[PDB]
DNA sequence: GGTTTTTCTCTTTTTCGACCTCGAATTCGATTTTAGATTTTTGG
DNA sequence: CCAAAAATCTAAAATCGAATTCGAGGTCGAAAAAGAGAAAAACC
């Protein structure tokens, strides 16, 4: 009943999520295969990706290249908050062909 | 500590028997007076000198520490006679002893000033005894070259359980208001709270730089009062020497005197004002050049605009804020655009977390100057200083010698800050400061070595396994 | 929890310096956590030492082994409470009485 | 909270704009002229109802509320009447007002009571506009079957941020002092500080059982006060009912007034008093049967046995304490000792951390009686209760209905608490409680099961190794 | 006079708050036996 | 009169506890701020 007034969105089985609050802005950021339909808090961000690639290559990709994505955009102020918005969302990565997924 | 710490325990020990405010108020007017009536005697009496005093009567001699120290204590009410008749009744004559050097209206009066010492107090014999076993103890303070406040400074510490600097961190931002400059004057403070950061710079330099008395304002009446008294027990000449009451956001002064030459502050965080706002204090002297205000969640940067525009045309200043004030929406940004519309933010430095009173967060000075080159440079400074078990470090005085140095001549030091660019801080959205700090100890391995370390793990695992089968005969 | 903080300058402190097989035992409000003293280490800020003193019957890793055997009353981490005397009561099985053989 | 929880944030609301105990004083003394007001209204026209009232005159009529309620309001110093002439210069005739219920001499005053409004304030005009503005946001709260210190619980609640209870754990004591009891008379409480565990036995039992009004001890001035106010508010006959004040270490009263026959209570903890003791407080008639007195550290069984002095041939006892206090040396060992020398200790059962506002530890009851079989029971009680978020739990009626039924007729449950012997407590050193818990979830497995099962992990582990080294080709 | 464009508010996101909140871990004062010595009393 | 034994008083190691404290790591509410729709004004 509670997506009534959640202000969240019901995301499909197979999705990717992804912390920007407070174990970064000191230490590695996780991420996770989300199996099942969910929600997530204010606190992260839930990634779904678009039919072009293979989602399991997509999370050891982000899960691979966090050292340096934190890197990015890691201070974002003195807060005890993290990572900004836009610096995460405006970073490039190799996206090869279907074989090399 | 030599002889000393055994004394700040005698204080500790004088801290009863009440609530500490109460009763501070009333141990902080009796070292006052002590203080004071040993001052005068040992300016009248520096050479025949007397335990006990006369009624000379001779008020043309007396008038001249009265346009002196501005203040004769009395003929014969000074502390050392009162300390002869203790425990006897009554007590309210000290009330009349406070209107002897309130006189002093000849000339620059400094004066209405000591009106801690109220009464409460339920009967008259309990005001008696109390008062005079607080005078009894204050006058078993060996203290008598004369170093006193210092203790004064621990009992000031000893409350909020306000926060005004680990005072260390005061001499460090003293050292930033250095240096080679005797150009009167120093030094203005918004805000100042305690003059303990308003001490350093000239009790270090009493006759080294000479330039004029000290300015201020602060916000609370009772932090006034303790402030002014902070400020006149360190043996600090009459001359101008003052702080007025007030806010700089309300009654900023003063303008007329004078565009001043160094200031250092420690302004409150998130301390919300009137909104946004009422009256036209866009169009005043000092927040038009900006072009928006400071609201009330953002209510920081109007300290630092007041600050520099009460400025000099070489002298720098030094300010302390949190890195939280980093864009912190557009409004801010603007702000940060018109600080960086020129060479007016120098330097910004950080501090890590904590140096302070349970508060727990990082900090961060700013440096500005109207003395250019120019080029932004973000020197911002990370571990190591130890925080948190006695004050802690405290602090370091090689490690704040050596960013003496590097902030001398524009080093480039990696596992540390260095320079930028105006086009750096441009390519930024004005933030402060992510540059530049870089290492990170991602240290490399290799293959080879950790795969065959592996391979004499399973050599160990494997018959380790077996003699658990072994040892699986039950 | 884990047994483990970084270092510290480990002479002329006094300390215990943690000689061939002592044992240890956390501790008030706990009584449960065990660790064997690996080489020569530290006297690190809360610990209560543990030893024998016979040598020819003890060799006291052996107890260490046969201390965890009875998590009876130390499954109970519950109430603020010392338990020194209690534990160092009794009991534990012996081989006696062929000793010393 | 189905037309409530609306007006417990708009009480929140009003809660502005100062530090909350300065104003919340003035809100306490406007709700409480607002209640007494529309009491004395509703007494005296439950019939012709008039808004406004006249200056009748008639003293003989006037003075038998004053002996019924013991207060005339006034006769035209009503709230009512006081509401149409708001903003009105002057408003300090509310001390004036307070001149007239504190009058009632006759009979048996419990006046003298209403010293909380005091006067700062700075200015004439800031004591109107404030006094106005708190009047009139005390006038719009729309409560009016007359349900109103809920409220009242709330915004004494809202502070420590003392500790008294959260209200079901005081609802479960209240069920401790059940049952079946028509027996004068309910209740004494040593250190009650609010009237909130005070309160649900004859707010439940308004004419189904009937004794006598309420009495009671309490350490602190204010405290006192609202308890006053607390206790006064929940529309309670005039009758005896009060609370002197004092403390039970020191001033215990009423030893002729009476022997009670139900107290429940709820001491503070580590309260250490004057050592060891420098009066014959041995040789008094309530620690001289115990052994030794309760010393600084261990200050809390004093309060115990203050209780048991207090008490009938049958009614029982229900004090609260924390487990901490188990053996305690020595000292604390012979009062155990002569508190199991009979049934006097009756029951005690623990209750889980913390179900407290941020303690954060564990508690327990002891439910004492003279009324005995005879053995001791230690209906010791762990989880289930949730704890934190909210309240919490708070907390689960059936659960403490079926603790209730376990404490009717003395079961033998496993999973939970049991009954004991004397010659068990004797073969403790009379400990509080160690016994009875048993579980410990220690569950067996099966050899073969798990050995086959590990040796389906080595057939998966050794042929994904062999691929790994498969995928060694670089 | 009608249509189009711009702005303002209202609906919906979204990103911060000298924090805050749960698990893990715990240093000083308060308080007690034992080590021991010294003094007093009793017995030879 | 002297010697021995017992009791008391003191130091100090030895225990013991703390309506907890420490700190690693995550808030949730809310201010405040951007996107859509509606209204108003200006121009053709």
């Amino acid at each position: 009943e509670a997506v009534l007034h959640s202000s969240t969105k019901l995301i499909p089985a197979n999705s990717i999520a992804i912390v920007v609050r407070s174990s970064i802005l000191d230490k590695v950021l996780p991420s996770a295969l989300i199996k099942v339909p969910a929600t997530l808090n204010q606190d992260m961000k839930a990634v779904i990706p678009h039919e072009n690639i293979l989602v399991k290559y997509i999370y050891h990709m982000i899960g691979s290249r966090g050292s340096d994505i934190l890197r990015a955009a890691k201070k974002t102020g003195g807060s005890v908050a993290s990572i900004d918005s836009k610096k995460l969302f405006s970073f490039k990565i190799p996206v090869p062909n279907i074989n090399e997924q | 500590a030599e002889l000393h710490r055994q004394i700040w325990q005698i204080a500790n020990d004088v801290r009863g028997s009440v609530d500490g405010w109460d009763f501070k108020q009333y141990v902080l007017g009796a070292l006052f007076y002590r203080f004071i009536s040993e001052n005068f005697s040992s300016y009248i009496e520096a050479g025949t000198d007397d335990i006990k005093d006369d009624a000379i009567k001779t008020k043309g001699y007396f008038i001249y520490p009265s346009q002196l120290f501005c203040n004769v204590a009395a003929k014969a009410n000074t502390n050392d006679r009162l300390n002869a008749d203790l425990n006897s009744i009554f007590v309210a004559i000290e009330s009349s002893a406070y209107g002897y050097p309130s006189e002093a209206d000849i000339k620059g009066l400094f004066a209405d000033f000591d009106t801690t010492s109220n009464r409460l107090g339920n009967t008259v014999k309990d005001k008696n005894a109390r008062l005079a076993a607080v005078l009894k103890g204050v006058e078993g303070l060996k203290l008598g070259i004369d170093l006193f406040g210092d203790a004064y400074e621990f009992l000031i510490s000893n409350y909020a359980a306000e926060f005004f600097t680990p005072q260390h961190v005061s001499k460090l931002i003293a050292q930033l208001a250095m240096h080679g400059q005797t150009h009167v004057n120093k030094i203005y403070d918004p805000a100042a709270g305690s003059g303990s950061l308003l001490l350093q710079a000239k009790k270090q330099f009493d006759n080294h730089i000479i330039e004029e008395g000290f300015f201020g304002q602060e916000i609370n009446h009772t932090t006034y009062n303790l402030a002014r008294m902070n400020m006149f027990l360190h043996n600090i000449n009459y001359d101008k020497f003052d702080i007025k009451l007030g806010n700089t956001l309300t009654e900023p002064h003063f303008r007329d005197e004078k565009p001043f030459d160094a200031i250092v502050s420690n302004p409150p965080y998130s301390v919300k004002w009137i909104g946004s706002d009422d009256p036209t204090l866009i169009n005043d002297e000092r927040f038009a050049p900006a072009g928006v205000l400071a609201p009330k969640s953002k209510a920081d940067f109007a300290f630092v605009l007041h600050a520099l525009n009460y400025l000099s045309a070489k002298g720098r200043a030094a300010i302390v804020c949190f890195p939280g004030i980093f864009y912190r929406g557009g409004a801010e940004q603007k702000i940060r655009q018109y600080l960086v519309d020129n060479n007016y933010v120098e330097t910004v430095i950080s501090l890590a977390p904590n140096l302070f009173f349970g508060t727990t967060i990082a900090v961060n000075i700013l440096v500005l100057s109207k003395h250019k080159t120019d080029t932004n440079v973000q020197f911002i400074d990370a571990s190591e200083l130890f925080k948190k078990e006695t004050n802690n470090n405290i602090l370091t005085d090689a490690h704040i010698e050596q960013i003496m140095q590097v902030f001398a001549s524009k080093e480039d030091v990696a596992h540390l800050a260095k320079s930028v660019a105006f086009e750096t801080v441009v390519a930024n959205d004005y933030n402060l400061s992510v540059s530049s700090y870089v290492e990170a100890k991602d240290n490399r391995e290799i293959i080879d070595i950790a795969e065959l370390n592996a391979e004499l793990k399973t050599t160990v695992s494997k018959i380790d396994q077996l003699r658990k089968d072994i040892d699986a005969i039950v | 929890g884990k047994t483990f903080i970084l270092g510290y300058t480990n002479e002329t402190h006094g300390i215990y310096q943690a000689s061939k097989a002592p044992v240890i035992i956390f501790d008030d409000f706990t009584t449960a956590n065990k660790w064997v003293d690996f080489d020569f280490k530290a006297k690190s800020s809360a610990m209560k030492m543990v030893t024998s003193c016979d040598d020819n019957k003890t060799l006291l890793k052996y107890v260490y082994y046969w201390l965890n055997t009875l998590p009876s009353e130390f499954a109970e981490g519950d109430h603020k409470r010392q338990w020194i005397s209690n534990y160092s009561q009794k009991k534990i099985p012996i081989p006696c009485p062929d000793n010393p053989e």
